[PDB]
RNA sequence: AACGAGACUCUGGCAUGCUAACUAGUUACGCGACCCCCGAGCGGUCGGCGUCCCCCAACUUCUUAGAGGGACAAGUGGCGU
RNA sequence: AGCGUGUGCCUACCCUACGCCGGCAGGCGCGGGUAACCCGUUGAACCCCAUUCGUGAUGGGGAUCGGGGAUUGCAAUUAUUCCCCAUGAACGAGGAAUUCCCAGUAAGUGCGGGUCAUAAGCUUGCGUUGAUUAAGUCCCUGCCCUUUGUACACACCGCCCG
């Protein structure tokens, strides 16, 4: 039933996304398995190297 | 000798961030310690020099808001002073401690954005979440004084100290747990 | 305390004994906070007692006083009525006698039958204002017909 | 729509209470003690005055706006 | 090849470098005067306070305003048919 | 604090220190200024420190209305403006909608100029206290360029069928 949180770090930053340009879309890289990665869109300012909270890991998204 | 300065009353030595993501944004300690809350200082010209303000002058900047408050910075400076003095005889804890922790649990972790009544989940960025985070507690203090025999030192205090414990007694923790309830149902 | 007598009825009016005393007798018609402080001064009574507080023969000592302002030599340019068009007096009017006063002015005016007497008898505003876009009391009117 | 009915002068059963509460509190200041007895915010403000000139308090602060009060230096 | 754009004109921020001021000031003293002893130390040479007052003292930092100076994507690292 | 104005050339009025009388608005006397020279070191408001009130349409708010006193003017009633005592409304952050704004900026706060015999709730300038949010997009309303279709050229607010 239950997950747990996973930590993630901004790798790249890919473009802007939603209907006024609102979400950044960005490439993240785990903290556990280093090798591991995947794509996100995230609604406030971003810069390259920040540490994202994931609530779901599974999940993955492209252009909404 | 004049590499520790106490803020008036308060060291800033014995200080903790206990989540990883938000210890590049809540600046505090070393070449961030001041004896004041009030600087000059042209933090608006570019995008992310906003992260290197004292996080107690981003909370006295926050709270000189609503209209007829509008530029009362000496004032704000006050409110904030007899909040810190009210928060140590309540805890018997560091004034200090009590705001970053009040922070790391404020702020929220997912967000629903919007597209058509139709909302899609996004994941919220470490500023964003620092950013809310002050905006929230402002807010639950500003809102409960409003009409009390309580000042607004006394309300910033009882805030503060029920967002340190997660007691959902604050009207931050109750808007935290209301955006991530709806966020999840639009997975 | 001594759990004293807490409303008190002082002019054909009551008194709250419960507020300052300089701000209980302004519930008097005709006393407002200006003259209500004078009074208290002339009487000789200290400023920051609950009105509750006062004993019988210092109430009746400012009742008198109220009632008899020139003879405790409190000023003429003071007063709320001024040489008095009928018998040329200077006085204090309190009380159900300042709601005579000003009826016994509008029906002066009334009977001569003045510019002020006719806008006072047709419910309209008496001073300089205009009348097209301020004071609405009636309903909306549609164009139909 | 509601009243509050706070009181302007003390009774024993208040001023008793008044005089055994006072190390109950870390923090004593006129706004808790005039939600806490029922008590004007002036009457709050003369009562706090009587009990330092007693030596039961200690004063922590003053300014205009705010006091701060606390217990006598010890638990 | 022509007009618009840009250049151009006024304005803001820098000059202890220049020119030079009783319708602008500073510092200092021949000094002079009132008040305080709080000061090593006295009621003092010497200390503190001044839009208190002369200079036939020295000067231009603060005020005024004329001439010139200065910034070019010029320097270093990436990206670009 | 900073920007300004000042004896009106027909046209007949200017900016004010100091002393005295009056609670106040105001009155009398006597000087300076055609201005880096006099009002003037332009003692501005918010802000700052101490006091009183105590969650009450309240010491919040000040509409409406009675009586008296000055000043301008040839003349003030349909109240010119100003001063004093009294009276004490609606209003507890506003439905569907909708405006302006990116840094000494928004908003708060007061001061000059214009109009002026008398007089800003307007407008055009100046200083003072001083944030939150962005560093983007074409979704809504529009603009520029190219390809494309048309029965439109009065130009889609067009033309046209039973």
């Amino acid at each position: 039933r239950v997950q747990p949180i996973k930590l993630a770090r901004v790798t790249k930053v890919l473009g802007r996304t939603g209907s006024q340009g609102q979400c950044t879309q960005v490439r993240v890289e785990f903290m556990d398995d280093t090798s591991r990665s995947i794509i996100r869109n995230v609604k406030g300012p971003v810069r390259e190297g920040d540490v994202l909270t994931l609530l779901e890991s599974e999940r993955e998204a492209r252009r909404l | 000798t004049p590499d520790i300065k106490l803020f008036g009353k308060w060291s800033t030595d014995d200080v903790q961030i206990n989540d990883i993501s938000l210890q590049d944004y809540i600046a505090v300690k070393e070449k961030y310690a001041k004896y004041l809350p009030h600087s000059a200082g042209r933090y608006a010209a570019k995008r992310f020099r906003k992260a290197q303000c004292p996080i107690v002058e981003r909370l006295t900047n926050s709270m000189m808001m609503h209209g007829r408050n509008n530029g009362k910075k000496l004032m704000t400076v006050r409110i904030v002073k007899h909040a810190f003095e009210i928060i140590h005889l309540l805890t018997g804890e560091n004034p200090l401690q009590v705001l970053v922790n009040a922070i790391i649990n404020s702020g929220p972790r997912e967000d629903s954005t919007r597209i058509g009544v139709r909302r899609q989940a996004v994941d919220v960025s470490p500023l964003r979440r620092v950013n809310q985070a002050i905006w929230l507690l402002c807010t639950g203090a500003r809102e409960a004084a409003f009409r009390n025999i309580k000042t607004i030192a006394e309300c910033l205090a009882d805030e503060l100290i029920n967002a340190a414990k997660g007691s959902s007694n604050s009207y931050a923790i109750k808007k935290k747990d209301e955006l991530e309830r709806v966020a999840k149902s639009n997975r | 305390p001594e759990k004293f007598q807490h409303i008190l009825r002082v002019l054909n009016t009551n008194i709250d004994g419960r507020r300052k005393i300089a701000f209980a007798i302004t519930a008097i018609k005709g006393v407002g906070r200006r003259y209500a402080h004078v009074v208290l001064r002339k009487a000789d009574i200290d400023l920051t007692k609950r009105a509750g507080e006062l004993t019988e023969d210092e109430v009746e000592r400012v009742i008198t006083i109220m009632q008899n302002p020139r003879q405790y030599k409190i000023p003429d340019w003071f007063l709320n009525r001024q040489k008095d068009v009928k018998d040329g007096k200077y006085s204090q009017v309190l009380a159900n006698g300042l709601d005579n006063k000003l009826r016994e002015d509008l029906e002066r005016l009334k009977k001569i039958r003045a510019h002020r007497g006719l806008r006072h008898f047709w419910g309209l505003r008496v001073r300089g204002q205009h009348t097209k876009t301020t004071g609405r009391r009636g309903r909306t009117v549609g164009v139909s017909k | 729509r509601d009243k509050l009915n706070n009181l302007v002068l003390f009774d024993k059963a208040t001023y008793d209470k008044l005089c055994k509460e006072v190390p109950n509190y870390k923090l004593i200041t006129p706004a808790v003690v005039s939600e806490r007895l029922k008590i004007r915010g002036s009457l709050a403000r003369a009562a706090l005055q009587e009990l330092l000139s007693k030596g039961l308090i200690k004063l922590v602060s003053k300014h205009r706006a705010q006091v701060i009060y606390t217990r006598n230096t010890k638990g």
